[PDB]
Order: structure tokens, then sequence, then C-alpha cells
């Protein structure tokens, strides 16, 4: 609506509707993740698959003096 | 009579000189190879640390 922040408004409260369900704003549905799914794990293709969640620990060690 | 006077006086000062400088040569070379040879080794145990920083950051 145009006192124009009722556009906004109207937007808005579609946004406090959304917002105030659940994930905050969804209604993205299952679909949207499918999408998600294959871009989350793509990443970690590019990117390795472990502590995403943690701290990851390393290891030092060496050959020989060639 | 005089060849072997001058003979004699060739062949030493001959065997003189390689011999002082053999002497030097062993030592010198090889004292310059120890701590030759501790760069090379010393050289990686930092770079080694160094670079794992690095990896471990990224």
């Amino acid at each position: 609506l145009d006192p124009v922040q009722k556009l906004f408004v109207d937007k808005i409260r579609e946004y406090r509707t959304k917002r105030q369900t659940s994930g905050g704003p969804v209604d993205a549905g299952p679909e949207y993740q499918q999408d998600l799914d294959r871009e989350l794990f793509k990443l970690k293709q590019m990117y390795g698959k472990a502590d995403m969640n943690t701290f990851p620990n390393f290891t030092f060690e060496d050959p020989k003096f060639e | 009579q005089l060849e072997e006077v001058k003979q004699a006086s060739i062949k030493q000062i001959q065997d003189a000189i390689d011999m002082e400088k053999s002497q030097q040569a062993l030592v010198q070379k090889r004292h310059y190879l120890f701590d030759v040879q501790r760069n090379n080794i010393a050289m990686a145990l930092e770079v080694t640390y160094r670079e794992r920083l690095h990896r471990v950051y990224r």
C-alpha cells in the first residue's frame, strides 16, 4: 500500500508471519531443501569433510634429509 | 754433473708443494662440509614448523 510504508507493511507483516513461523521465516519448503542439500554438500567437496562444527586437529612429521 | 743437483731441487719442491696444500685441503673442506651439512638439515625443521602454521590455519 502507497502510503508507501504500507507496502513495506504489506510485505512486512508477511515477514512478521513468516519470521513468526519457524526456522524464523519458512514456507521455502523441501524444494529449497534439495537445492540447499546439493550446494551445502557441494561446498564440502571444495572444502573438505569433518569438524565443520568442531575443531580440526593436525600432525607433524618428516620423511628424510634426502 | 749439473743435471742431478737441479733434478733433486725440482723433485723435492714438487713433493713439498702438494703436501702442505694437501694438509690444508683436508682440514678446511671437511670442517667446511660439517657446518654445510647441518645447514641443510636445520633448513627443513623450521619450514616444516613454518609451513605447518599456514597449513593448519587453512
